[PDB]
């Protein structure tokens, strides 16, 4: 049988691929590892004649380096040129940029009517990550990047981390060419994983030779796995997304609540503690769980059992294992792998949180600043239970909380449990038509990023 | 199972090094996203050609009931999540029937489409594109709301008036449309169908069979396709 | 269960990479 094998390192491959190819060593193409290139154009106020010709020839500029994708082939760069105010639209789509040409001819001709309307550049992310980039080639190695142009300074607020964190999420890696240098933008970008953004700034007028170089070698060209050192970035950009290395005291503390059989067929209980294990797997466990300070701590929760009903002197779950109850990895591992059960009960959603938080998490010695609590939904949820969990998760967030559901089938209803997941609920809210959806890429990259979003 | 196989090595070497010839081996092309609850306002337009017949308007109304129910809907107007739909039927006069406007009222749309009446008349894929146009999007109430992308969905078999067809797909080029046509049937004009596409011919979904929207494989493919 | 194998290695590995690019320059 077997779950699944191991990736190989992507750089490795790469690398044993680029010198055993006699298709690689030639011409050096700037948009090297495919890419899907954004533009978002401000056409916001602040924006005249002047500018607006500024970032169109900036944005000529960098296409004109680019080697545009003419086949159906996986190769060079797509790009789809959006303009962004207080609303968005579409000015070339990716499936548009049929020849270099013709490209280059609809973005000089561009022309698009300058707006008296404000900069809702979060507007701009959210749309270039869920709508925009939606239907993009398959490729493991394929890259989306979206460049932002900014130039009426950002404001602090929660939506633009919320914006930023679905970039994350979508796997877009952003960067602002900013005119100016607003702190709390750059600040919001400040949430590091292997696939954080920039802020740069843009000169006035002439000396775009140094700032293309910077713009194009570190961000665009290639970004990755030789990264041209005199960048700043120190490794900061591979493919197969993950979270800050080992370095990163990330004092996490996960609970999953699984369901009973009710609805948890054979096939998608093996699916949930496969991806748990994954998720496991991908963590840094304290050598000490019980006595260590910083470091992490997992749990898993099933549903109440049946004899729990008439009574509640049983717990309304069973604890499968404590924070503090495993110390090693691989002892955790084999557990869920072999030791997980069902157990032939119901829901009880809310009875069942509440009981994890404050018989799980605060029993455990020395808790975590951030802790998150997972919900591995796959059946309907009564509506007599839903407000009270709905209820339970408010307390939950009130005490610092980040909540990650996942509805899995079609019997569980999206319109009422989408609200339990934390904000935003694009991200923390996943939907699966399939229990081994929970073991593809899109979902083990969430879960792998899962700490950098908290 | 290994962590990367034939195939994945298959696109690793396609993508880093280059191509020849274009030779396509396996089968991987447009990951597409798994939909979250993001606003999308789909259009469904059909054929009120006489080809098109009875009982595939029935199956057609099978089809469009099932993804209307399948989808998570909106529950309001001006909702910033879920989704809406509208049904389209261009016939012969220039107003065509309005099945119903972009609706969540999962009731109103099933009576409604339990009562839409076929046609069964000569109609133009321009003519219904314009009208579409200017009774959902521009229309007062129901519109489009601009944070949503608008997704016109064409049930055609293709061989229908093509009268206003470059003027039609430049109408829906402004609006920011997406297009995702059906041929439902064999005898379809490729060319209208890529004029249809807006230039892209993944959104276009070609049909064995008059029943093809009932398989559940098809159905799946074109519910991530349009969410 | 066990972890599957890292994939084609090697020889698997060599061989689609010559099979590919065996008409480039
Ligand atoms: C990367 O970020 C960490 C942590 O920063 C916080 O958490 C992030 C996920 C994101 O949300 C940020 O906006 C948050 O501020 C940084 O680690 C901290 O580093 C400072 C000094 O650099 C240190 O005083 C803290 O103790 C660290 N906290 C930890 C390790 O938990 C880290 O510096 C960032 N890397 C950079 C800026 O290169
Ligand atoms: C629209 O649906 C309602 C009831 O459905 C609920 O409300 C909708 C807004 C939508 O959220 C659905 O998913 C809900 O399940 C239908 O009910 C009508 O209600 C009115 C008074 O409110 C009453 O006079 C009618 O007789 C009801 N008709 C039926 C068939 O129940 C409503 O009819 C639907 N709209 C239309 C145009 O039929
Ligand atoms: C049910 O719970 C009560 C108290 O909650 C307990 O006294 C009783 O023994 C339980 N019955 C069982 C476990 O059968
Ligand atoms: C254009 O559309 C009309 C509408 O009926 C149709 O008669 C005609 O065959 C189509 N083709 C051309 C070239 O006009």
């Amino acid at each position: 049988r077997g779950n699944r094998g191991d990736s190989i390192d992507q750089c490795a491959l790469i690398q044993s691929i680029k010198d055993k190819c006699p298709c690689c060593y030639g011409p050096l193409e700037c948009p090297v590892f495919p890419t899907e290139l954004a533009f978002a154009l401000d056409t916001s106020e602040g924006v005249n004649q002047d500018t607006f010709g500024r970032m169109r020839d900036v944005v000529l500029s960098i296409v004109n380096v680019l080697t545009i994708a003419e086949s159906n082939c996986p190769t060079g760069a797509r790009v789809a040129v959006v303009t962004y105010n207080n609303e968005v639209t579409t000015e070339i789509r990716f499936a548009d940029s049929k020849r270099k040409s013709v490209l280059l001819d609809k973005i000089k001709n561009l022309q698009v009517a300058l707006t008296s309307k404000q900069q809702s550049l979060e507007t701009a992310m959210s749309f270039v990550a869920r709508n925009t980039f939606k239907r993009v080639r398959n490729g493991f190695l394929m890259r989306k990047v979206a460049v932002f142009f900014s130039n009426t300074p950002t404001r602090a607020s929660p939506q633009l981390r919320e914006a930023v964190l679905k970039l994350s999420d979508a796997g877009i890696t952003p960067l602002f060419l900013t005119r100016q240098e607003d702190r709390q933008l750059i600040n919001a970008l400040q949430i590091n994983n292997t696939a954080v953004g920039h802020a740069l700034v843009l000169p006035a007028g002439r000396d775009l030779t140094d700032f293309l170089e910077n713009v194009l070698t570190c961000h665009v060209c290639l970004d990755i796995c030789n990264i041209d050192p005199s960048c700043g970035f120190g490794s900061w950009r591979p493919s197969f997304r993950d979270a800050a290395a080992a370095g990163s005291d990330v004092d996490i503390d996960m609970a999953f609540i699984l369901d009973s059989a009710e609805t948890t067929t054979l096939f998608q209980f093996n699916e949930m503690k496969k991806y748990i294990a994954y998720l496991v797997r991908q963590l840094d466990m304290s050598p000490d769980p019980k006595a260590s300070q910083h470091f992490a701590r997992v749990a898993v929760v099933q549903h109440a059992p049946s004899e729990s009903v008439d009574n509640a002197s049983m717990p309304p779950v069973k604890v499968e294992f404590s924070l503090t109850d495993y110390g090693s990895k691989e002892k955790l591992v084999d557990f869920l792998s072999r030791g997980m059960t069902q157990l032939q009960g119901t829901r009880a959603l809310g009875s069942a949180i509440e009981y994890t938080i404050e018989n799980v998490f605060e029993s455990a010695p020395n808790p975590r600043d951030l802790k998150i609590v997972v919900l591995m939904l796959t059946g309907e949820v009564p509506e007599q239970q839903l407000e009270e969990a709905q209820r339970v998760i408010l307390q939950a967030k009130c005490k610092g909380y980040f909540f990650v559901v996942l509805g899995i089938g079609r019997k569980v209803n999206i319109k009422e449990v989408y609200t339990f997941a934390s904000e935003p609920n694009d991200v923390f809210f996943k939907l699966v038509d399939k229990s081994t959806e929970l073991n593809e890429e899109p979902l083990m990259r969430f879960g792998r990023l899962l700490p950098s979003f908290v | 199972d290994p962590g990367l196989t034939e195939c994945d090595v298959m696109t690793y070497v396609r993508e880093t090094c280059g191509c020849c010839d274009p030779d396509l081996p396996c089968q991987t092309e447009l990951s597409v996203a798994q939909c979250t609850q993001r606003p999308v306002d789909i259009v469904f337009l059909l054929d009120g050609s006489e080809r098109l017949g009875e009982q595939n308007f029935h199956k057609a109304r099978r089809f469009v009931e099932q993804v209307a129910r399948r989808l998570t809907l909106a529950r309001r107007d001006d909702d910033p999540l879920n989704a809406r739909v509208a049904l389209l039927q261009f016939g012969g006069p220039g107003e065509q029937q309005v099945a119903f406007p972009l609706s969540h009222n999962l009731t109103a749309i099933h009576e409604a489409l339990e009562t839409t009446q076929y046609l069964n008349s000569f109609s133009h894929v321009g003519a219904g594109v314009v009208h579409a146009i200017n009774a959902i999007v521009r229309s007062p109430r129901g519109g489009a709301r601009r944070h949503a992308e608008l997704s016109f969905v064409f049930l055609t078999d293709g061989v229908t008036g093509n009268d206003s067809l470059h003027e039609s797909a430049h109408s829906m080029r402004n609006e920011n449309v997406v297009p995702t046509v059906l041929a439902l049937g064999s005898d379809v004009d490729m060319d209208v169908l890529t004029t249809l596409s807006l230039g892209d011919r993944a959104a276009v979904f070609h049909e064995k069979d008059y029943d093809s929207l009932a398989q559940p494989g098809f159905f799946d493919r074109f519910i991530r396709w349009i969410c | 269960g066990h972890q599957g194998p890292p994939g084609p290695d090697e020889c698997e590995i060599l061989d689609i990479i010559m099979k590919m690019c065996s008409c480039c320059e």
